[PDB]
């Protein structure tokens, strides 16, 4: 038995009676706030947020007396693990405090930073309103590359030298916590340490992301060439038909989903898609019913009912009064048997689906509630999302949905409604992949310093006509920092854990199609009325973190690593039709195609043979004089032929 | 589980001398032992925190060394109260096995019991039963021998011994042999004779009685 | 400041059940594990187990599980041990103590006094007493030994004095012992110059406490 193992023990009983019951004040403080915007519950959680936060740290260092090569019992080891880890504790007092000012100085950029308009200069835009609405909605060539250009040229100088910073820091942190540098700290979420057979590296996630990226690309580069295709008849004489595609065109701000090209790229658009928002107002559907019709979605595969007092302790319909709430769909683990869900819930087809998705969170943290408080989560950063989002995959098919009171009963679906239906689907799935796998990729050399400090943004766009296959319109220099543009490289959260995502999510549903007998296409399956795949299902929801993910998977999908096959199954009908539309088209891209090369001047110098002796040293100030010298050529030309005057500066 | 032995079992160590204690292991106890002095008829105290480190309050030269399965208590230019039981702890397993046992002596020179026998009392022998006592008076030595004698028979197995505690003045010991017979026994034999052996005597030394004469 | 306070010199008949209590002082209580131990007189020490306050956990070594509960109550600070089918073997001091921390440092610090079990029937009794006269066979050139022998008797806490506690000099009283019958007995001599056999007074006062027994008797030389 050994003192070791018994002392740690013990300390874990009084630790999770005390956790719990403190846990649950701050988490019921947070409800009280989000449901009632008062002010006066501002700091109502914020002295019962900071209860627990020092009580985490007291209770670090009381963990520190037991050392991890004595203990035998699993349980108690991986209780030890989330605790004694030190975090941004084991910095100085003046670098820790640093540290939490760059940190907040980014995340402040980021929401309050503006851009504003160049012909009136007192209208100045936000990023998530107005700047958002532009890169979704509009279709001029110049209003998108104008968004782009401007709050890309800012926010990057901004988050630039911070980022700089912050990256030099964030590694002193991580190599006083015996990791290698800060991209060897976030693949610690995926290390399994000696479970006999079950094992996984921090650096195997590095060649299984690299593995299976590379059966993607197929896929991706016939969805790449047929929207190229689509794009050239809304953008003519703008998209090279072989070469890339232009990154303010994509949809978004980034080019992170490209589900608001569905527009330009249907299909069919004289079919339109399958959509209950008119029969739910039809038959009285109002936000209880298609919680009620939720919860029998999940009685029917055998997991339990809902917990009998969350139907009391809820936010299923918005007040609509003074009385304010914030409105984000979030699942609710307050503690000791308390399940919430809060969102307004509306009368439309994705609320009806949002529903499904976070219902699926609370039949998840319903399954671990016997296990201990540190083990109550997902068994890595992506199985939690993964399985909120098969129940709203086989919630959306028309075999659901004709079975559950919408859909009357004499409707045969079309072959080309469901060629509308996985395009829709691929332009989110597989469209954003390419995406996650680049950032990730890019961070983690940047971390490890595979990537000077001066080849940054060298790096960024020569990855992304690579791997993407997406060209900058506008050339960019050291200056920028167009990765801290996006949200997540900004405000400090790891981007890995939605590519992983994508992929346990198909692996769970082809895994539960055959538990439940299914015969025909995958993206046609139900998983309802099937006891027997909910049994596949609960053996991996009630563990939590007590078995390693690797093991986890296994009670699922019989596997031990993460799949690629399972995606390419879902997206087979289309990618037999992609092929046949790719027929004279090009599938590839060039990465020496740019917007703006046919009207660039190629500039050669040669100063060792026009002064040789006595030659000047080829600084970034002489490239300044370049600059200054070429914005004179053009002021005399327009001056004194064409009779205008048009200051050019050096930054044109 | 674990076997905790001490080396030795019974010191008898002059003042002002620097000594030294020593419990053995039996399997890997990596220095978790703690040492404790327990008194006569008290409660023991602590002596050493893991394998060197004191307790507050412990006066000094009071020392451990050692550490994974060889330890030393060591006392240097030892007290005169510094008398008692010395255990060791254990540490690893749960069921942590108390050591033996090293009690603590004291005096350089032995000095010969005084010897004395005294027949059973005649109140005693109305009762029907008859006690001989045969005392043996200061000494160092305790490995004494007490052969009784009856008619020159060697006597087993109906005497019983009790010893006192080490006198706090001359550092002896005291022993009371008792030898129990029924009056019917008693009255079967003649002589009665104690015979004690002991290092301070060259040869044993028998005190003796004639049951019946005055 | 930080005291254990034990309870009774417990006599049980055997075969019956035992309840030994532990009181705590100074110190929180809830915050120091509670062990026990057993000594048997001239023997090591061994363990029986513990009982944590918090959470009423229990663990045993393996020679006590089954024979020993042990309870706690948060709110009067007191542990209890209790011990059941109690053989003939079960008569030791049983200490209560606790070690510091909770979970931290895992060695003992402050004990009890240990309450003395003893497991026998026949309840009470008075002692027998005999002298044992001075005699030639105890006598040795300047000195004679003589004295008095205290026999059969339950009720530990007995004594005798010399001469109402004149003699301190070579009066020496044995360890009392306890026999196969399970009643106790002892005896106390004492020297004295073989010129005084008889010559002054040596009489032994024997009190026997528990019941209220009070005899003098005289040792003097065989007749
Ligand atoms: C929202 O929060 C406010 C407080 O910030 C609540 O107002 C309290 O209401 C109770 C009666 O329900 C009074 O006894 C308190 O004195 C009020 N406090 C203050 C500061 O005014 C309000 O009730 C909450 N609303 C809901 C729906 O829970
Ligand atoms: C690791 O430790 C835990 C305790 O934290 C052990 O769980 C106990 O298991 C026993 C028997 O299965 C139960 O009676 C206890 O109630 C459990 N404790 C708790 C707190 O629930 C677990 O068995 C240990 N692991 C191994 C392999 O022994
Ligand atoms: C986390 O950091 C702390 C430093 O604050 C590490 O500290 C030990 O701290 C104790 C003080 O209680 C010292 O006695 C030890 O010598 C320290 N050890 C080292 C190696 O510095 C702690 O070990 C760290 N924990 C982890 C898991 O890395
Ligand atoms: C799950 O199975 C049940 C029972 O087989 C289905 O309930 C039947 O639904 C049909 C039409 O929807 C009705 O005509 C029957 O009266 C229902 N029977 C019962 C006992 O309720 C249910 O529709 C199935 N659900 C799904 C999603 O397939
Ligand atoms: C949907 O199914 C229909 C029926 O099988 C397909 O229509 C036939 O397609 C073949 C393939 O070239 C033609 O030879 C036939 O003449 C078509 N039939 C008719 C009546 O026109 C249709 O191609 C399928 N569509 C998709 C997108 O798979
Ligand atoms: C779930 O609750 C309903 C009542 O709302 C009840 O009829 C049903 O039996 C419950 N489910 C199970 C499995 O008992
Ligand atoms: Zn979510």
């Amino acid at each position: 038995q050994s003192t070791i193992e018994e002392q740690a023990k013990t300390f874990l009983d009084k630790f999770n009676h005390e956790a719990e019951d403190l846990f649950y004040q701050s988490s019921l403080a947070s409800w009280n706030y989000n449901t009632n915007i008062t002010e006066e519950n501002v700091q109502n959680m914020n002295n019962a947020g900071d209860k627990w936060s020092a009580f985490l740290k007291e209770q670090s260092t009381l963990a520190q007396m037991y050392p991890l090569q004595e203990i035998q019992n699993l349980t108690v080891k991986l209780q030890l693990q989330a605790l004694q880890q030190n975090g941004s504790s084991v910095l100085s007092e003046d670098k820790s405090k640093r540290l939490n000012t760059i940190l907040n100085t980014m995340s402040t950029i980021y929401s309050t930073g503006k851009v504003c308009n160049p012909d009136n200069p007192q209208e100045c835009l936000l990023l998530e309103p107005g700047l958002n609405e532009i890169m979704a909605n509009s279709l001029d060539y110049n209003e998108r590359l104008w968004a782009w250009e401007s709050w890309r040229s800012e926010v990057g100088k901004q988050l630039r030298p911070l980022y700089e910073e912050y990256v030099v820091l964030k590694n002193e942190m991580a190599r006083a916590n015996h990791y290698e540098d800060y991209g060897d700290y976030w693949r610690g979420d995926y290390e399994v340490n000696g479970v006999d057979g079950y094992d996984y590296s921090r650096g195997q996630l590095i060649e299984d992301v690299e593995h299976t990226f590379e059966e993607i690309k197929p896929l991706y580069e016939h969805l790449h060439a047929y929207v190229r295709a689509k794009l050239m008849n809304a953008y003519p004489s703008y998209i090279s038909p072989i070469g890339c595609l232009p990154a303010h065109l994509l949809g978004d701000m980034w080019g992170r989903f490209w589900t608001n090209l569905y527009s330009l790229t249907v299909p069919f658009g004289q079919k339109p898609n399958i959509d209950v928002t008119d029969a739910m107002v039809d038959q009285a559907w109002d936000a209880q019913r298609i919680f009620k019709e939720a919860e029998k979605f999940f009685v029917s595969v055998g997991l339990p009912n809902m917990t009998q007092g969350f139907w009391e302790n809820s936010m299923l319909t918005d007040p609509g009064n003074v009385q304010k709430a914030v409105c984000h769909p979030t699942a609710w683990d307050l503690g000791k048997g308390d399940f919430r869900i809060l969102m307004c819930t509306k009368v439309t087809m994705d609320d009806f689906l949002t529903a499904h998705h976070e219902m699926g969170h609370i039949q998840y943290d319903m399954a671990y509630a016997a296990q201990p408080f540190l083990l109550r989560n997902g068994a890595n950063e992506g199985f939690h999302e993964a399985v909120g989002e098969i129940m709203s995959l086989s919630a959306a098919t028309p075999k659901h949905l004709k079975s559950i009171g919408l859909l009357s009963p004499d409707f045969q679906e079309d072959n080309e409604t469901e060629i509308n239906f996985l395009l829709k689907q691929a332009l989110t799935i597989v469209g954003t992949l390419p995406f996650t796998y680049m950032l990730e990729k890019w961070r983690w050399m940047v971390f490890k310093g595979e990537i000077p400090k001066d080849q940054w943004m060298k790096k960024w766009w020569e990855m992304k006509r690579e791997i993407v296959g997406v060209v900058e319109p506008v050339p960019h220099d050291e200056t920028y920092c167009d990765p801290a543009s996006l949200f997540h490289v900004s405000n400090d959260y790891s981007f890995i854990r939605y590519y992983t995502r994508t992929l346990y999510q198909f692996q769970f549903q082809e895994a539960l199609c055959q538990a439940a007998k299914h015969e025909g296409p995958l993206h046609k399956c139900d998983i309802s009325n099937s006891t027997e795949a909910g049994q596949k299902l609960f053996n991996m929801l009630r563990l939590g973190k007590s078995e390693p993910w690797t093991l986890a998977l296994e009670n699922v999908v019989g596997a031990k690593n993460m799949n690629v096959r399972p995606l390419l199954n879902y997206f087979e009908p289309l990618f037999t039709w992609l092929k046949d539309q790719n027929k004279n088209s090009f599938v590839g891209w060039s990465t020496d195609w740019s917007p703006y090369a046919d009207q660039s001047i190629k500039v050669r110098i040669s100063l060792k043979s026009a002064l040789g002796d006595k030659a000047y040293e080829w600084n970034d100030n002489e490239m300044y004089l370049f600059r200054s010298s070429v914005a004179y050529a053009m002021r005399q030309y327009f001056l004194k032929v064409k009779n205008q005057m048009i200051l050019f500066g050096e930054e044109d | 589980d674990i076997v905790m032995t001490q080396s030795p079992a019974t010191l008898s160590v002059t003042p002002g001398d620097r000594v030294s204690l020593s419990c053995r292991a039996s399997q890997s106890i990596r220095d978790y032992l703690y040492w404790y002095q327990q008194k006569s008829h008290e409660s023991p105290r602590l002596l050493i925190k893991y394998a060197s480190q004191s307790i507050s309050g412990i006066p000094s030269r009071f020392s451990g060394s050692g550490s994974g399965s060889d330890f030393t208590l060591s006392i240097n230019s030892v007290e005169p109260e510094d008398v008692g039981v010395y255990y060791c702890q254990n540490g690893h397993s749960f069921p942590y096995t108390f050591g033996g046992g090293t009690k603590l002596e004291i005096k350089r020179t032995v000095a010969a019991p005084s010897v004395f026998i005294f027949p059973p009392s005649d109140e005693q022998l109305k009762s029907g039963t008859a006690s001989v006592v045969c005392l043996l008076n200061n000494f160092y030595p305790r490995e004494a021998k007490v052969q009784w004698k009856v008619d020159n028979a060697l006597q087993s197995g109906n005497s019983q011994e009790s010893v006192t505690e080490q006198d706090s003045k001359d550092s002896t010991y005291s022993l009371s042999s008792t030898l129990t017979l029924s009056k019917a026994d008693y009255e079967k034999h003649k002589v009665y004779a104690c015979e004690v052996t002991h290092q301070g005597l060259s040869s044993p030394v028998t005190k003796s009685f004639n049951r019946g004469e005055c | 400041e930080v005291q254990l306070e034990e309870s009774g010199a417990e006599l049980v008949r055997p075969g019956a059940s035992v309840k030994i209590s532990c009181k705590a002082f100074g110190y929180t209580f809830t915050n120091h594990h509670i062990n026990w131990m057993k000594q048997r007189p001239g023997q090591g020490l061994d363990w029986i187990g513990y009982v944590n306050p918090y959470n009423d956990y229990t663990k045993y070594s393996q020679n006590f599980k089954g024979k020993a509960t042990l309870s706690v109550d948060r709110s009067s600070s007191t542990a209890y041990m209790e011990l059941s089918s109690l053989t003939s073997e079960d008569s030791a001091v049983y200490y209560c103590a606790r070690w510091r921390d909770y979970d931290r440092d895992w060695y003992f610090d402050v004990w009890g006094a240990g309450t003395t079990v003893i497991v026998s029937s026949a309840s009470t009794k008075g002692p027998s007493v005999f002298p044992l006269a001075p005699s030639s066979k105890s006598t040795s050139g300047g000195t004679a030994a003589l004295g008095c022998l205290v026999k059969d008797y339950f009720p530990e806490p007995v004594t005798v004095s010399w001469n109402s506690g004149a003699l301190t000099s070579g009066v020496h009283t044995f360890p009392a012992v306890l026999q196969s019958s399970g009643l106790y007995s002892l005896s106390s001599v004492v020297t004295v110059p073989s010129s005084s056999l008889g010559t002054q007074t040596y009489i032994c006062n024997v009190n026997h406490k528990p019941s209220n027994t009070k005899v003098d008797k005289k040792v003097e030389p065989k007749s």
